RNA sequence: CACCAACUUCCUAAACUUAAAUUGGGUUAAUCUAUAACUUUAUAGAUGCAACACUGUUAGUAUGAGUAACAAGAAUUCCAAU
RNA sequence: AACUAAUCCUAGCCCUAGCCCUACAAAUAUAAUUAUACUAUUAUAUAAAUCAAAACAUUUAUAAAAGUAUUGGAGAAAGAAAUUCGUAAGGAGCUAUAGAACUAGUAAAGGGAAAGAUGAAAGACUAAUUAAAAGUAAGAACAAGCAAAGAUUAAACCUUGUACCUUUUGCAUAAUGAACUAACUAGAAAACUUCUAACUAAAAGAAUUACAGCUAGAAACCCCGAAACCAAAC
């Protein structure tokens, strides 16, 4: 036969049914929403018009994004949107020259950054672009919190964001231990990102982790039918007394 | 036998429901 | 597999339906349990057949073929005891009657009255005649083994009637294994060590 | 070869049944209906060929487009291979 | 000092002129549909519609041929005997 | 009325429509199916090539605009858009060599079959039906001869006559192929024209052509067979 829904809608149906529906609304919104990462290696067409070939007249234009590969190591590091470009090159930037298989490597680094919220210095893989963003963000903690997941391009950074958001949300004394006065300043300094504790927990969680977490939340030990009947019997007897 | 009634189409404006999965995208455009 | 007068799985049935037989199947109009109204012991009148118009009592019903068998009716003749020494003795052999070939009989008035199924006060389904409405009670049939329950006399290893009907269970929060321990005084103080189920 | 030794049962067919009796009715829907509904709109069948006809390659290609996403993976691969043979036969021979 | 022998030719009835790729035109077996017919037919619309031959495929049965070919120690009183 | 045989109708299939979906015990991944410790535990790369370009090398598809521009060893071919437009169980299919390979995935990866037939009742002794295939029997043969023909009173005698298909050349005493019976077994496209009609300076039920055109219909070009080549498992 023929499937009523196309294959791509199968993923949508799965998300709309089962434990996926029972997932927290705040987390579901974060997963559902998609934000484009900031372009770094390609620019969209400046002009919106160009000459159509067949008619020889001005026409609307379209944009072809350059392919950029972001390795999982970026998800374990803090890259500022830089990525590996895999493809072919024409030597000397002229079409008349030979085609050479080329892998374009942005300069990668491992560096240490201080987090005021976590009161710890983290040594992580980073690029020069990220370092400028951190300075522009007015602090490493700001960059993690301010930058969105796609622009951040780091699962660990999102995981760091999850920890930072929860730390801000709970006003946990873990921040700057033995310095309550200093702790308040950090919370006040990063007060903008204070959010409900429930939302902060699910920030950056992977789909497999989220499904297991929701399953663990909803898993409950079997009820002894003796207790269930006791509660039912008391309710009926209590109603009878009325 | 008596012939079946001639087919009659539904008249009047019909507004597609955006949330419905079945409805095609072009029917939800501002041009539509 | 074509159902026949021979009981399924019998030697005659095996010959009738051997493993390699792929005969053109005979189609039998499905009849619902509610729709079916013919049961063994029911007095019915043969609409058509050799003995059409003769009322008889059902003795076998092959519902798969919609067949009702009346003893001593729809009878052709065959020889019993055919052997080398003796030719054999002619006997009565019944043939199956399809459901449409018979109709139920109203007890007071003997006629092939069409019937409709309806419940009673007790809730038991009973056939009711469409015309001259009346209740056709379910006929009484002897037990297949031939044993009349009351007439039966207990043989060896047979519990007496009262013993079977006696109730000794007392509702309590103990299983059979636990109850057996109390009666026979089994006591075990050893304990299994922690076991990780997985 | 050998032939049947039994005659088939006689069969009688009614030529005035509603389907035969009413065959072709409303075929003038457009001319008698102000052309609001074209007779092509009355076609019921496979989606890719409702109101449309073409050669085998065109029919196969149109079939792929209409139900390609809703077709089985195995069928889609087989259809792709079948299309290749049809394309070469018509477009190169 | 002739006769025989070709559809050459004549004669009665008819006929109206003599290789093979290729090209124009008229029919037809079979199956199904539409509508008919009613011992098996008609008018239309159709097609898995006609095989002595593809190193073609399956099944049956011949021929070679009842031919090539094949085999166990003795006696008795007996194959779980001497 | 003969032996061998033959006979039959459903097992089921096929294509669309509709519909997505959200449905014993015991033993087991150890060495699977070993009742309890060992030893930590695990899939998946552009899809390619074949192929087309008669080789091969860049390259080679897999609603209207329109198969047009563009792209391309400018060659095999590839091929947008702008801008318009888009509501909503059946078979002129098969019926046991056919239809799914199938009665069946049954009888190292992997490959993969063969076949069945009474009647309402067999708790009626299991059915009949057919000068019906080849093969045989009933009933061997009788100088002379591609086996027949003309004949005839007469089967044989008399008279006449270099098996068939394909291929050579319009020729074979060449050369290929055939024990026989039954089934199965190979021509498919519309750009333009003629023909058949509708309407006409207009014609086509949107996207087309026009100083008699335009619309519709009909009209066409097979099958089997290598040595090879590559991917992924075993």
């Amino acid at each position: 036969p023929l499937h009523r829904y196309p294959v791509h809608l199968w993923q949508k149906l799965r998300l709309r049914q089962g434990i996926c529906a029972r997932l927290p609304a705040h987390f579901l919104r974060s997963l559902e929403e998609e934000r484009t990462p900031t372009p770094v290696h390609y620019k969209p067409h400046g002009t919106k018009f160009k000459i159509n070939p067949k008619n020889g007249q001005r026409e609307r234009v379209e944009d072809v994004p350059i392919p950029v590969h972001y390795p999982p190591e970026s998800q374990q590091g803090l890259w500022g949107g830089e990525g590996l470009i895999l493809g072919y090159r024409y030597a000397n930037n002229d079409k008349l020259s030979k085609r050479v298989k080329k892998v374009w490597k942005p300069q990668l680094f491992t560096r240490e950054l201080y987090s005021e919220i976590l009161d710890k210095k983290f040594t992580v893989t980073v690029t020069m672009r990220t370092l400028d963003l951190i300075d522009e963000a007015y602090g490493f903690d700001f960059y993690i919190l301010k930058t969105p997941k796609e622009d951040l391009g780091s699962k660990f950074g999102m995981d760091l964001k999850r920890g930072m958001l929860l730390r801000l949300a709970r006003q946990d004394p873990h921040l700057h231990p033995e310095n309550p006065e200093r702790r308040a300043a950090i919370y006040d300094k990063y007060r903008s990102f204070v959010i409900p504790e429930a939302e902060a927990e699910w920030v950056g969680l992977t789909l497999e982790e989220a499904l297991e977490k929701q399953r663990l939340l909803e898993e409950k030990d079997p009820v002894p039918l003796f207790k269930v009947y006791v509660e039912e019997l008391v309710q009926r007897l209590q109603e009878q007394v009325l | 036998y008596r012939a079946p009634p001639p087919p009659r189409r539904r008249p009047g404006p019909h507004s597609p429901d955006p949330e419905n999965l079945l409805t095609p995208r072009w029917q939800l455009t501002p041009r539509y | 597999y074509r159902y026949g007068m021979s009981r399924p799985g019998s030697i005659a049935d095996k010959r009738k339906n051997p493993p390699w037989s792929r005969r053109r199947p005979v189609v039998v109009e499905p009849i619902s349990d509610e729709d079916w109204h013919l049961f063994c012991g029911d007095m019915v009148e043969i609409l058509e057949g050799k003995d059409a118009g003769k009322q008889g009592k059902v003795v076998q019903v092959v519902r798969q073929r919609n067949w009702v068998v009346l003893e001593g009716l729809n009878t052709h003749y065959r020889y019993i005891g055919r052997t080398k020494d003796h030719r054999g003795t002619m006997i009565a052999s019944e043939a199956p009657l399809l459901h449409h070939q018979v109709k139920l009989v109203d007890p007071v008035d003997r006629k092939p009255t069409e019937i409709q199924w309806r419940f009673t006060e007790a809730g038991e389904r009973v056939r009711v005649s469409t015309r001259s409405g009346r209740i056709i009670p379910k006929p009484e049939f002897p037990r297949a083994d031939g044993i009349v329950p009351e007439t039966w006399t207990d043989g060896p290893k047979d519990t007496s009637v009262e013993d079977a009907l006696e109730r000794t269970y007392v509702p309590r929060l103990k299983t059979l294994e636990e109850d057996v321990m109390e009666a026979m005084g089994i006591q075990e103080t050893r304990r299994f060590k922690k076991v990780y189920w997985y | 070869a050998f032939v049947r030794l039994t005659l088939p049962p006689p069969k009688v067919v009614d030529r005035w049944n509603e389907k035969r009796a009413l065959f072709g009715v409303y075929d003038n829907i457009g001319i008698l209906g102000n052309f609001e509904k074209h007779p092509k709109e009355l076609i019921k069948g496979p989606v890719w060929l409702r109101g449309w006809r073409g050669n085998e390659l065109q029919r196969c290609v149109r079939k792929k487009k209409f139900v390609g996403n809703r077709m089985f993976i195995e069928d889609l691969h087989n259809l792709n291979k079948r299309i290749s043979y049809l394309y070469k036969h018509f477009n190169r021979h």
